[PDB]
């Protein structure tokens, strides 16, 4: 409502918690200590012939 | 779709707090008339 909720710290605190929370889903991917979707991928390409 | 029916379903919480609010203002206000026209009362009775 704009102007309700008093408590919009306890909101940002929340969401900072979720971000972190996707920057750790980021993380966590160590599927051969090549992180796929956070840090440096090489993009790759793998050979089929 | 998913996001639509999330925002909109949150949207009917928010919009369920500003009904709420808008119940109290309007109970406050009536209140407020009710004191108003006892002060019109007073006033008219104050004529002696």
């Amino acid at each position: 409502g704009s102007n309700s909720d008093a408590d919009r710290a306890a909101l940002q605190k929340e969401v900072a918690a979720q971000q972190a929370e996707l920057t750790r889903i980021s993380d966590t991917t160590t599927f051969g200590g090549r992180k796929l979707l956070d840090g440096s991928f090489g993009t790759t390409s793998f050979q089929v012939g | 779709l998913s996001n639509q029916i999330s925002g909109l379903n949150v949207a009917t919480r928010n919009a369920n707090d500003g009904i709420s609010l808008a119940q109290t203002a309007e109970g406050a206000l009536q209140q407020s008339t009710n004191i108003l026209q006892r002060i019109r009362d007073l006033a008219l009775q104050s004529a002696n």
